[PDB]
C-alpha cells in the first residue's frame, strides 16, 4: 500500500 | 571549459559540507495546497494505483480517452516540463504498469505521442513485482502482445550490462497505423540505496539522448517533440532521479546558474516525491559531478  | 571547472568545484564543496543534505531536506515532498489528487482518490480508481500514497495531482494529470470501463480516463501519470534556455523539456512520470492498467498504459502511449519509454526499476525486486511486463519477451514464437486495441510487437533487443534496449513495435488495431517504440531499461539499480557505479548510469542517459537522436527527423531544432515516457514501481523515486539529471546536464550547456534545489522544487510541483530519497538526491549531484569531470 505504502511506497517507503 | 573553466567555467565548467568552476561549477564543479561548487557543487563538490557543497557535498564536501554536508549543505546537500540540508538544501534536500527543506524542499517540500508535496504540493503545500491544490494537491488533493481528487481524480486519483476515487474508489473506482483506487484499483489504478499501485501505491495509495503516490497520486497524481488533477491538473497535471495524465487524462485518458474516457472508455465505459475507464469513466475519468484515469492513469497514474502526471506531465512534467522544464524550460531551460527556450527549449521545453517534456515528460510524462508515472507508476510501473499493473497487470489491470497495461491497456491504460499502451492507450496513454498511443494518445501522447511517446517514442521513448525509460524504465528505471527491474520487474522484480525484493520478491515483490516493480512493475508488470507490460511488453513482450523477444523470441520469434512469442514476440507479440494485445493490450486491448494495441498489439506490441518485440523486434530486437541488446543488453549493454547495466542497461537494455528493445525495440518495440505497437499497432492500433482499429485502425491499423503502427508506431515504433525504444524502450531503455536500466536493471542495475541496487536493491538498498542508491547506485555507486556512475558510468553505467551515466552511460544510461547517454543511450536515451542516442534514442532521442535515432528518432528525431524535424529539421527545425527547437520544433516540439513528445515527452519521455519515464517510470520506475511509483513513478517518484528513480524516475525523479532520471529527470533532475536529465534538466540539470541541459543546464551545463548554456552559462546559466546552476540551482538544483529550485529546478527539483519545480518538479515536485508536478508530481509529488520526485527524488524520494536523501541517496538519489546526493547520487544527482555525483552523476553531475563526474559529468563535468569527463567534460
Amino acid at each position: 500500500p505504502q511506497y517507503q | 571549459r573553466a567555467t565548467n571547472d568552476e561549477r564543479c568545484k561548487i557543487l563538490e564543496q557543497r557535498l564536501e559540507q554536508g549543505m546537500v543534505f540540508t538544501e534536500y531536506e527543506r524542499i517540500l515532498k508535496k504540493r503545500l495546497v491544490d494537491g488533493e489528487c481528487s481524480t486519483a482518490r476515487l474508489p473506482e480508481n483506487a484499483e489504478r494505483n499501485r501505491f495509495q500514497d503516490v497520486l497524481p495531482y488533477d491538473d497535471v494529470r495524465v487524462e485518458l480517452v474516457p472508455t465505459k470501463e475507464n469513466n475519468t480516463g484515469y492513469i497514474n501519470a502526471s506531465h512534467i516540463k522544464v524550460s531551460v534556455s527556450g527549449i521545453e523539456w517534456d515528460y510524462i512520470a508515472t507508476q510501473g504498469p499493473l497487470q489491470n492498467t497495461c491497456q491504460d498504459f499502451w492507450q496513454m502511449v498511443w494518445e501522447q505521442g511517446i517514442a521513448i519509454i525509460a524504465m528505471v526499476t527491474a520487474e522484480e525486486e525484493g520478491g515483490r513485482e516493480k512493475s508488470f511486463r507490460y511488453w513482450p519477451r523477444l523470441g520469434s514464437r512469442h514476440n507479440t502482445v494485445t493490450y486491448g486495441r494495441f498489439k506490441i510487437t518485440t523486434r530486437f533487443r541488446t543488453d549493454s550490462g547495466c542497461y537494455a534496449t528493445t525495440g518495440l513495435k505497437m499497432k492500433h488495431l482499429l485502425t491499423g497505423q503502427e508506431r515504433t517504440v525504444w524502450h531503455l531499461q536500466y536493471t542495475d539499480w541496487p536493491e538498498h540505496g542508491c547506485p555507486e557505479d556512475l558510468k553505467g548510469f551515466l552511460s544510461y542517459l547517454e543511450e536515451i539522448q542516442s534514442v532521442r537522436r535515432h528518432t528525431n527527423s524535424t529539421s527545425d531544432p527547437q520544433s516540439p517533440n513528445p515527452p519521455l515516457l519515464v517510470h520506475s514501481s511509483a513513478g517518484v523515486g528513480r524516475t525523479g532521479v532520471v529527470i533532475l539529471s536529465e534538466i540539470m546536464i541541459a543546464c551545463l550547456e548554456h552559462n546559466e546558474v546552476l540551482d538544483i534545489p529550485r529546478v527539483l522544487d519545480m518538479l515536485r510541483q508536478q508530481r509529488m516525491m520526485l527524488v524520494q530519497t536523501l541517496c538519489q538526491y546526493t547520487f544527482v549531484y555525483r552523476v553531475l559531478i563526474q559529468f563535468l569531470k569527463s567534460s
